[PDB]
RNA sequence: UGAAGCUUUCAUACU
C-alpha cells in the first residue's frame, strides 16, 4: 500500500475538503442563535476531525524514511510499474463506474436544504446539550443552583435577587464558611458553570484555556495573587494573613499548611482549584450573567399572562337523466368498487384504462372472455377454466410424443421425450 | 412510445405511406401516423412511425438520422437568445458543442416540443454568458449554413 | 471507471519520482508496448492526470509530512479558525472581482449599441 | 471569410500604452 | 370528444 504516496494525498485532500467547508460555513451569513449555534459545533467537530486526521498522517513517516531511498532511486522504475500493471490487469467485466472518489467527501461535508447538517453532524442536536431555560448559550439556568443554596443555608430569606447578588461577587467576602458544607454545592457550581462556558463557544480551543487557568492557577494564584497596602498578602487555603512576602514563603512549606489543619494545600487544593475556576467563569461569562438577571428580572417584574407568553415563545335536463340510462348505476369490485352509470358507459368500462389495471391486479390479461364479469371470485374461476381448456387444446411435444430408444432398439416405446435425452446422453 | 420513432423535418412529398415504404427497409413498421393542422390541413413536418420491435426503431434512427427527404432534413428519433428554423437531427449536447465555437455558455441548453409528438417543435430557446456572445450569434450564427435547414438567431428580449 | 482512475494515480505515482521533466518512469514505458493513452495532452483525462501529478508533487514537500510535522494546521484551531477566514475573504475578493468584470462588460455591451455605425472612413 | 471579427476573441487593448490591436 | 329520444297549437317541405 502507498501509505506514503496515496494515503498522505488523500489526508491533504480530506482536509483542504474540511478547510474549504470550514471557509462555505463561516462565509455563509446566520439569522438565528440556535442555527448559528449548530453551526459553530459542526465546524468545531470538522476541525476535531481534520486534527484526527493530520495526527494519523503525521505519524506515517518512519517508514517513509527508508523507502526514500528506493522511491526516488533512478536506476529502478518501469519493472516494479509494469508488475503492478499486470497486478492490475485482472477482468474488467465489473461494467460499473464510480465517480464519487471526491464527490463523495465533497458531499459528506455539506448540508441540505431542509436540514442545515452536515453527514457526520447528522445525529447533532442542540436540545441534547442545552436546556431550554438557557436559550442555546442566551442566558444560564440559576433555579436549581438556588434551591440548592436555599437547601444548604437552610432558611428561606434568600430570594434569587440575593441569590444572584452574592453569585456576583468575585474576591469580596463570602456569604458562607469557606470550611462549611457550600464548597460541595460551589464545586457543582464550577462543574456547570464550566461545562456552559464550553458549550457557548465550542469553536474556542478549550484544552488551551483550561491549561491558561491551570497555569495561572499554579503560578500566581499559589504564590498570593492578592497583594496590598495581614492585610500584605492573603492565603485562599489557609485563610491567614501575612506580615511579608518572607514570612509566607516560610509559611507555604509549614506543617499545619502542608496536612496538618482541615483546609490544607493536601485536601483544599481540589476546593480551590474549583474556586479559581468559577471565578474564571464568572469573569469570562459576566455579560451572559448580567443577561439572565435582566431576564430574570423581566420575568418576576411581568404578569401571569406576560409570563405565560414569554414562556410560550347547473343540473343536466331530466331528459338527458332519464332518456340517457342515468339513474342507474352499476358497480365492479374489479374496478375499487368504482361504480359506473347508464348500461353504455358500463359496456365501454371494461375495455377503458381503470378496468384494464384493475385486472392486471390478479394477473389476467383483458380479452373478450372477461367481458361483464364484475366479481373477483369469478374471474379468477373463469381463468382457471379458460387457462385448463387452451392448455389442453395445445400440441405439447414434450408429454406428447412417442419415442423408442436404441437401448434395446425392439422394445419399450414407452419412452417420452425426456427420457430420450437421457438415455443417449 | 419505445417501439415507435418520431420523424421530423418532412416536405410536402412525403406521405403517410411513403414514410411506411421508406421504413420498411429498415424494419417491420406497423403504422404510421401525420398528426394534421387546424389552420392549413396538412401535416407539420413531423410525424411517428410505429413499429413491432424496439431493435427496428433504433435502427431506423441510426440509419435515417439526418437524411435528406423530399429536401428536407428529416431524422428520426426515440419518441436570452431564440433560435428559429432548427433542424430535428441535433440534440441539445450538439447545439451547445455548436454554441461553443461562438461564445461560452452559462447552462445546458433547451429545445421547444410539441405537445402531442414531443421530439421537436422548430424553435429553441439559448443564453449565453454575455452580450458578445449574443451579438457574435446575431452576426454570425444568424444566418449561417447548419444541417440543410436555413437557422435564424435573433434576441429574446430588448428593451429600446 | 476504476481501473482507469487506478491507472492514472499509478501513472503519477511513477511520473512524480523523476529527476528530469522527459527522464521519466513513463517516457521508457511508451517505447516498452505499453499503450497508455492518457500521456497525450489531447485527451480530458490528461487535465485530470496533470492535477494528480502535481497533487504527487505537493505529497512530496518538505512540510507535506517527509521530515517534517505540521503544528499550526494539527494543533491550533485558532490558526485554522484565521485561514478559513482568509480564504472566505479571498472568495469575497473574487465574487467582487467578478461582479466588478460583469459590470464592465454590461458598460462595454451599452457603449457598443449605441455607438454609430453608419460613419465609416476609409482612410 | 479570412479571419474574425470578434471582440473578446482576437482583440487587445493595452491602455498602458494606448495601442488597439485586432487580427 | 360523445349519447338530440317523446309530444303538439307550431311553421316548412315531399307524396
Ligand atoms: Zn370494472
Amino acid at each position: 500500500m502507498e501509505t506514503i504516496l496515496e494515503q498522505q494525498r488523500r489526508y491533504h485532500e480530506e482536509k483542504e475538503r474540511l478547510m474549504d467547508v470550514m471557509a462555505k460555513e463561516m462565509l455563509t451569513k446566520k439569522s438565528t442563535l440556535r442555527d448559528q449555534i449548530n453551526s459553530d459545533h459542526r465546524t468545531r467537530a470538522m476541525q476535531d476531525r481534520y486534527m484526527e486526521v493530520s495526527g494519523n498522517l503525521r505519524d506515517l513517516y518512519d517508514d517513509k524514511d527508508g523507502l526514500r531511498k528506493e522511491e526516488l532511486n533512478a536506476i529502478s522504475g518501469p519493472n516494479e510499474f509494469a508488475e503492478f500493471y499486470n497486478r492490475l490487469k485482472q477482468i474488467k467485466e465489473f461494467h460499473r463506474k464510480h465517480p464519487n472518489e471526491i464527490c463523495v467527501p465533497m458531499s459528506v461535508e455539506f448540508e441540505e436544504l431542509l436540514k442545515a447538517r452536515e453527514n457526520p453532524s447528522e445525529e447533532a442536536q442542540n436540545l441534547v446539550e442545552f436546556t431550554d431555560e438557557e436559550g442555546y448559550g442566551r442566558y444560564l439556568d440559576l433555579h436549581d443552583c438556588y434551591l440548592k443554596y436555599i437547601n444548604l443555608k437552610a432558611s428561606e430569606k434568600l430570594d434569587y435577587i440575593t441569590y444572584l447578588s452574592i453569585f456576583d461577587q468575585l474576591f469580596d467576602i463570602p456569604k458562607e464558611r469557606k470550611n462549611a458544607e457550600y464548597k460541595r454545592y460551589l464545586e457543582m457550581l464550577l462543574e456547570y458553570l464550566q461545562d456552559y462556558t464550553d458549550r457557548v463557544k465550542p469553536l474556542q480551543d478549550q484544552n488551551e484555556l483550561f491549561g491558561k487557568i491551570q497555569a495561572e492557577f499554579e503560578k500566581k494564584w499559589e504564590n498570593g495573587t492578592f497583594p496590598g497596602w495581614e492585610e500584605r498578602a492573603q492565603r485562599l487555603f489557609s485563610t491567614k494573613g501575612k506580615s511579608l512576602e518572607s514570612l509566607d514563603t516560610s509559611l507555604f512549606a509549614k506543617n499545619p499548611k502542608s496536612k496538618g489543619t482541615k483546609r490544607d494545600t493536601e485536601r483544599n487544593k481540589d476546593i480551590a482549584f474549583l474556586e479559581a475556576q468559577i471565578y474564571e467563569y464568572v469573569e469570562i461569562l459576566g455579560e451572559q450573567r448580567h443577561l439572565t438577571h435582566e431576564n430574570v428580572q423581566r420575568k418576576q417584574a411581568r404578569t401571569g399572562e406576560e409570563r405565560e407568553e414569554e414562556e410560550e415563545e347547473k343540473p343536466i335536463p331530466y331528459w338527458l337523466y332519464k332518456l340517457h340510462g342515468l339513474n342507474i348505476n352499476y358497480n365492479c369490485e374489479i374496478c375499487g368498487n368504482y361504480t359506473y352509470r347508464g348500461p353504455k358507459a358500463f359496456q365501454r368500462h371494461f375495455a377503458e384504462w381503470r378496468h384494464a389495471h384493475g385486472m392486471r391486479c390478479l394477473g389476467i390479461p383483458n380479452t373478450a372472455h372477461f367481458a361483464n364479469v364484475t366479481q373477483i371470485e369469478d374471474a379468477v374461476s373463469l381463468w382457471a377454466k379458460l387457462k385448463l381448456q387452451k392448455a389442453s387444446e395445445r400440441w405439447q411435444p414434450d408429454t406428447e410424443e412417442e419415442y423408442e430408444d436404441s437401448s434395446g432398439n425392439v422394445v419399450n416405446k414407452k419412452t417420452y421425450e425426456d427420457l430420450k435425452r437421457q438415455g443417449l446422453l | 412510445q419505445d417501439a415507435t420513432v418520431y420523424v421530423g423535418g418532412l416536405d410536402e412529398k412525403v406521405s403517410e405511406p411513403l414514410l411506411w415504404e421508406l421504413f420498411l427497409q429498415a424494419g417491420p413498421v406497423v403504422n404510421t401516423h401525420m398528426p394534421k393542422d387546424r389552420v392549413t390541413g396538412q401535416h407539420q413536418g413531423y410525424g411517428f412511425v410505429e413499429f413491432l420491435s424496439e431493435e427496428d426503431a433504433d435502427y431506423a434512427i441510426k440509419i435515417m438520422n439526418m437524411i435528406k427527404l423530399y429536401g428536407k432534413p428529416i431524422r428520426v428519433n426515440k419518441a436570452n437568445i431564440f433560435i428559429g428554423n432548427l433542424d430535428p437531427e441535433i440534440d441539445e449536447k450538439l447545439l451547445y458543442d455548436t454554441f461553443s465555437a461562438f461564445g461560452v455558455i452559462l447552462q445546458t441548453p433547451k429545445i421547444m416540443r410539441d405537445p402531442d409528438t414531443g421530439n421537436s417543435k422548430g424553435y429553441a430557446f439559448i443564453n449565453f454568458a454575455s452580450f458578445d456572445a449574443s451579438d457574435a450569434a446575431i452576426e454570425a450564427m444568424n444566418g449561417q449554413y447548419l444541417c440543410n435547414r436555413p437557422i435564424t438567431v435573433s434576441y429574446a428580449f430588448k428593451k429600446d | 471507471s476504476a481501473f482507469d482512475l487506478d491507472v492514472v494515480k499509478l501513472t503519477a505515482q511513477f511520473v512524480a519520482r523523476n529527476g528530469r521533466q522527459f527522464l521519466t518512469q513513463l517516457m521508457q514505458k511508451e517505447q516498452r508496448n505499453y499503450q497508455f493513452d492518457f500521456l497525450r495532452p489531447q485527451h480530458s483525462l490528461f487535465n485530470y492526470f496533470t492535477k494528480l501529478v502535481e497533487q504527487y508533487t505537493k505529497i512530496l514537500i518538505p512540510p507535506k509530512g517527509l521530515f517534517s510535522k505540521l503544528k499550526k494546521e494539527a494543533e491550533n484551531p485558532r490558526e485554522v479558525l484565521d485561514q478559513v477566514c482568509y480564504r472566505v475573504e479571498w472568495a469575497k475578493f473574487q465574487e467582487r472581482e467578478r461582479k466588478k468584470e460583469e459590470e464592465e462588460k454590461e458598460k462595454e455591451r451599452v457603449a457598443y449599441a449605441q455607438i454609430d455605425w453608419h460613419d465609416f472612413v476609409v482612410v | 471569410e479570412i479571419d474574425k471579427a470578434e471582440g473578446k476573441f482576437w482583440t487587445h487593448w493595452n491602455r498602458e500604452t494606448k495601442q488597439f490591436f485586432l487580427q
